[PDB]
RNA sequence: UCGAAGGUGGGAUCGGCGAUUGGGACGAAGUCGUAACAAGGUAGCCGUACCGGAAGGUGCGGCUGGAUC
RNA sequence: AGUAACUGACGCUGAGGAGCGAAAGCGUGGGGAGCGAACAGGAUUAGAUACCCUGGUAGUCCACGCCGUAAACGGUGGGUA
RNA sequence: GUGAGGGAUGACGGCCUUCGGGUUGUAAACCUCUUUCAGCACAGACGAAGCGCAAGUGACGGUAUGUGCAGAAGAAGGACCGGCCAACUACGUGCCAGCAGCCGCGGUAAUACGUAGGGUCCGAGCGUUGUCCGGAAUUACUGGGCGUAAAGAGCUCGUAGGUGGUUUGUCGCGUUGUUCGUGAAAACUCACAGCUUAACUGUGGGCGUGCGGGCGAUACGGGCAGACUAGAGUACUGCAG
RNA sequence: AUCAGCUUGUUGGUGGGGUGAUGGCCUACCAAGGCGACGACGGGUAGCCGGCCUGAGAGGGUGACCGGCCACACUGGGAC
């Protein structure tokens, strides 16, 4: 089961000699809705080969986004493409804020709960690079703490522990439930 | 001010029944007007709100209320959604139609605009009542005499009583407990759209 | 000319992690030198040691690097700078990495680490902003 | 720019370019109209539109679109004015309302009737 | 003694109007023209002085955001 | 650049202010071969008040003052690590 | 508040049709129900441990509020439907008559003009108009740039100001180190409680982000009270232009 | 600053009067300066504040009602 969606459809042209010759450009994002995103850009003179390759590309790139529970860990500042796209966590329940490209990527990747916000150049295909650095940025606590060589608890704050203990909790509950 | 137009224009049109028994609904499932089966462009913004009309269609509610609603339940503490869904649902009318002595919202809400309920022994005739915890519902004799509640009451055979609400006897008293979570409310829907559409 | 110290450490030490460098040698302050001792009580660096030059003392700082060669340091910054000098009150902490970075503060203490700040109810102003 | 520079200079926000400045913010005026011709609209809109020259009471000289397909205004007429731009008319700013004064509603309108200024069919 | 109002006389600011004149923008379409964009048929541009209905031309100095060899 | 004898916080940038500054232009008084705005002719064009040819007045030179602008370009201020 | 439960492979009539038919439609006529609030009557407040040594005192109001009577009986409209922006077809004139917030729409067959239906949004309010913030990171302290898009002044010397190369010493005037001490009322935020719930207000907290003095600290960020030199300058010898 | 100097009881001292209270608040006599590029004097606008709207915040806009002050009562003055 993956999550398809499309953000922006353009008509793209070429010139010969004899006149113009058109052609169909499309991106569409592919997500699992657990954490594991896909973004593809595919080109044809028609939408459904154009979504075909856009599809096939997504296959062909993947990114994995380490989410703790269900939000993003901490705010990250993607300075990517040619906009400044800024996202961080936030309450459970609140909504994943975002533009169009970044809701569709954020939809597609699962999470739940972001806040978002575009600085410039809001075209589609430079916030969807931006909002994919922003979550490459992203670091998790654990290897955090193992590469500054110091252990959980001396290097992040009890509260994020106690929200990794209780998503944890939740996790092992679920998967109880679907084995019974 | 309440909808007189026909109800089963909202699920043929939007695409979801709503009162769960319409066999127009079935029959049709394409929006109703000459031209429902023409292809429609994907928008976010068109999803957004068609939650929304689902939801304030469905139950009943004024769009000023709805959104009053919102707020209230933004400015909880507790989780937005799960608090939207309780202010909603402590609407004194869904809460006599789920402990299944109404049958639609739109005949609960009438019958309490008339005013057949007590409350704690109190005269209540709102539709829109708030019911907070540990609170008493009673029905009063000259409605317990009403020819259409002893058919509800006799007829009560609908979806399931939920885990707060639960009645004790024939004299169809209503007994609310606790906050309900999400998972075992099991409501349709979801209200990620709606907070994230007046999140615009 | 030469007028901030502090930035000039910071900077260098940021630009030998891009430059994948390891030794990196610096003219000797207090303040460079206790900088360098949270920053090796936290865990950032690998180690510091003083030394002896043709006129001063000087610092060496040694990186750190992991089997897998990536970056042990994300990127510095400084906040309080001569001119713009911003401080925290005892309530205003600066967040910095949601939590899992780590603000430099001299408190009556001395240079010391936003969570045991907060800890002890101390406050001041912040040098750097390090994750 | 720099920290003592913003600190001697200060930086000064930008002035709105207010627009309908014969109203004064005020959102609508009554007039009375001088002359009522027709002008012709730019290149990509070919037309001929009616407008009106009304004397404001803040005694300012401006035009006055009618819209609408029928009217009745003569030289020395109450007309009441609001503010709305019109694109193909170069220097005309402002619209007449319909149904106030001595204008009143044109006939056969049924469809968008309140904008128009019509009485309900019975 | 002070003292408001009033009147003497000349300076500043805000203005309103004013023959006529100078300049600008929008119309659309017409005459006069070939200016610039390709070595645009005299390489372009900048500062400056002169000249000519007009775009411009020339002198001096400076740049290549100039093509060949 | 080397020796590093000595001073021992004198360093940096710098609003307003002040000094220098391509060519052309102006005053006074000299100089003035070549070059060359302006202006005459000759030539082309339907048309040339231009491009071309023959001439040549300012200027181009000198001294004292002036104006203080250039695509004054590396179209990038300086200093430090 | 202007209703309903059930009711047909879905009765008129309108609009399209490919002339098969599809639309308005569970809508409607229908069989039953309670009839809120207005309508007609009865009772009828508290607001007043109040004032008087008097015998009474309520404008509101004979209202609010309860108790009965009759009847679905008295109750819905406004914008939008080319893309932005949830909502399309037909009919009538074609660079005319006209729309319009940006792009922009009619030069005989318009989903953009006018009329019809049909659907969408909202609702006792519906749109237009004007002012103010946001998106506008579009005045960028957080949080912008200066090669060509807007920008490095022509370049130096240099006054006032702004900023300083090490470590050798007090007072604590940049400063945080804790406490008592103000923060009127009202408003905002949290919980409680009352008017049948509704606005409304009834009580007690809490909030009240700044500033006053007494007591306790010295790591950075300044003056002040003494020494050294990694910037800078000088000194000795040469150097090319 | 497309407003660079302003001021002559003006500035300061002493002695008198003055007022509930100190004081160029008023007078006399002595000296020449004070305020000024860390924006004076000039020009236009406007009651200030707890608050309201918007914005996550910073900030921006604003002063409806209520409430804390301020100033006025057809215009200009004066006093019991
Ligand atoms: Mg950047
Ligand atoms: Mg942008
Ligand atoms: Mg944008
Ligand atoms: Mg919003
Ligand atoms: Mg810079
Ligand atoms: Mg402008
Ligand atoms: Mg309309
Ligand atoms: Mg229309
Ligand atoms: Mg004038
Ligand atoms: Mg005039
Ligand atoms: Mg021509
Ligand atoms: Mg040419
Ligand atoms: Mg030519
Ligand atoms: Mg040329
Ligand atoms: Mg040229
Ligand atoms: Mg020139
Ligand atoms: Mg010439
Ligand atoms: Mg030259
Ligand atoms: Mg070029
Ligand atoms: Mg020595
Ligand atoms: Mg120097
Ligand atoms: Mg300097
Ligand atoms: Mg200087
Ligand atoms: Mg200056
Ligand atoms: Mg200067
Ligand atoms: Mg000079
Ligand atoms: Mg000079
Ligand atoms: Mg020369
Ligand atoms: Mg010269
Ligand atoms: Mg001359
Ligand atoms: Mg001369
Ligand atoms: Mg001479
Ligand atoms: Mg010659
Ligand atoms: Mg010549
Ligand atoms: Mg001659
Ligand atoms: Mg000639
Ligand atoms: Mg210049
Ligand atoms: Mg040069
Ligand atoms: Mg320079
Ligand atoms: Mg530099
Ligand atoms: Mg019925
Ligand atoms: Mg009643
Ligand atoms: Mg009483
Ligand atoms: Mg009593
Ligand atoms: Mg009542
Ligand atoms: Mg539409
Ligand atoms: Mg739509
Ligand atoms: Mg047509
Ligand atoms: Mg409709
Ligand atoms: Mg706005
Ligand atoms: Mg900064
Ligand atoms: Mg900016
Ligand atoms: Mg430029
Ligand atoms: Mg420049
Ligand atoms: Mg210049
Ligand atoms: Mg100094
Ligand atoms: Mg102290
Ligand atoms: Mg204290
Ligand atoms: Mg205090
Ligand atoms: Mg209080
Ligand atoms: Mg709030
Ligand atoms: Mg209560
Ligand atoms: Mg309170
Ligand atoms: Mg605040
Ligand atoms: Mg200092
Ligand atoms: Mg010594
Ligand atoms: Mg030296
Ligand atoms: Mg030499
Ligand atoms: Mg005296
Ligand atoms: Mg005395
Ligand atoms: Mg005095
Ligand atoms: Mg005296
Ligand atoms: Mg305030
Ligand atoms: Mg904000
Ligand atoms: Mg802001
Ligand atoms: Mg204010
Ligand atoms: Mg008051
Ligand atoms: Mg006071
Ligand atoms: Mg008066
Ligand atoms: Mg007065």
């Amino acid at each position: 089961n993956y999550i398809e969606r499309v953000v922006s459809i353009n008509r793209v042209s070429k010139v010969v000699k004899g006149g113009r010759r058109f052609s169909f450009t499309a991106l569409v994002i592919v997500g699992d809705g657990k954490g594991m995103v896909g973004v593809g850009y595919g080109k044809a003179k028609e939408v459904p080969a154009a979504i075909a390759k856009g599809v096939e590309e997504a296959r062909k790139n993947f990114f994995r986004v380490p989410l703790i529970g269900s939000t993003i860990t901490h705010p990250v500042q993607g300075e990517a493409a040619a906009g400044v796209v800024m996202l961080r966590p936030a309450s459970p329940g609140t909504g994943v804020i975002a533009g169009g490209a970044a809701r569709a990527v954020l939809e597609c990747a699962g999470v739940h709960d972001i806040l978002a916000k575009s600085l410039g150049s809001d075209n589609a295909i430079n916030v969807v690079h931006a909002t994919v650095a922003a979550l490459k940025l992203l670091q998790r606590p654990e290897e955090v703490a193992a590469r500054r060589g110091l252990p959980i608890e001396d290097v992040a704050p009890a509260g994020m522990l106690k929200a990794r203990r209780e998503s944890e909790a939740l996790a092992a509950a679920a998967a109880r439930e679907g084995s019974a | 001010a309440r909808y007189t137009g026909p109800a089963t224009r909202k699920s043929r049109r939007l695409g979801v029944d709503l009162v769960g028994g319409d066999q127009s609904f079935e029959k049709r499932p394409y929006p109703p007007g000459q031209h429902g089966r023409a292809r429609i462009k994907e928008s976010e913004y068109r999803q957004q709100l068609q939650e929304k009309q689902k939801a304030r269609f469905s139950y009943g509610v004024m769009e000023k209320q709805f959104r009053r609603y919102y707020e209230e339940a933004n400015r909880q503490p507790g989780k937005t959604g799960d608090n939207l869904l309780r202010i909603l649902e402590s609407r004194l009318d869904n809460v006599v139609y789920r402990a299944g002595l109404a049958r639609t919202r739109r005949m609960a809400r009438q019958l309490v605009s008339h005013g057949h309920f007590l409350v704690n022994g109190v005269k209540v005739d709102i539709p829109s009542y708030r019911v907070s915890q540990y609170d008493i519902i009673d029905v009063k004799e000259k409605s317990l005499n009403t020819l259409p509640f002893q058919i509800a009451r006799e007829t009560a055979g609908e979806r399931p009583i939920p885990s707060w609400l639960q009645v004790v006897g024939e004299r169809q008293r209503i007994l609310v407990h606790q906050l309900p979570e999400r998972a075992q409310i099991d409501v349709p829907l979801t209200e990620q759209l709606i907070v994230e559409l007046y999140s615009k | 000319t030469m007028t901030d110290p502090i930035a000039d450490f910071l900077t260098r030490l940021r630009n030998a992690n891009s430059a994948y460098h390891d030794e990196v040698t610096l003219p000797h302050s207090k303040l460079k030198a206790n900088i360098a001792e949270i920053l090796k009580r936290e865990g950032y660096i690998s180690d510091y040691r003083t030394e002896d030059a043709r006129v001063g003392k000087s610092l060496v700082v040694q990186l750190k690097y992991g089997p897998s060669r990536e970056r042990s340091i994300a990127g510095l910054r400084r906040v309080s700078k001569p001119g713009l000098r911003v401080y925290a009150k005892s309530t205003n902490l600066p967040r910095v990495l949601g939590g899992l970075g780590v603000a430099i503060i001299s408190t009556s203490s001395g240079l010391l680490t936003d969570r045991q700040a907060a800890r002890q109810g101390v406050g001041g102003e912040v040098l750097a902003y390090v994750w | 720019p720099t920290i003592q520079q913003l600190v001697r200079k200060g930086r000064r926000d930008k002035i709105a370019k207010v627009k309908t400045a014969a109203l004064k913010g005020s959102p609508q005026r009554r007039g009375v109209c001088t002359r009522v011709y027709t002008t012709t609209p730019k290149k990509p809109n070919s037309a001929l539109r009616k407008v009106a020259r009304v004397k404001l009471t803040s005694q300012v000289e401006v035009t006055a679109y009618i819209p609408g397909e029928g009217h009745n205004l003569q030289e020395h007429s109450m007309v009441l004015v609001r503010g709305g731009r019109v694109k193909d008319l170069p220097g005309v700013r402002y619209k007449i309302i319909r149904g106030s004064l001595d204008t009143q509603g044109v006939k056969n309108r049924k469809q968008a009737r309140s904008r128009y200024g019509a009485k309900k069919e019975k």
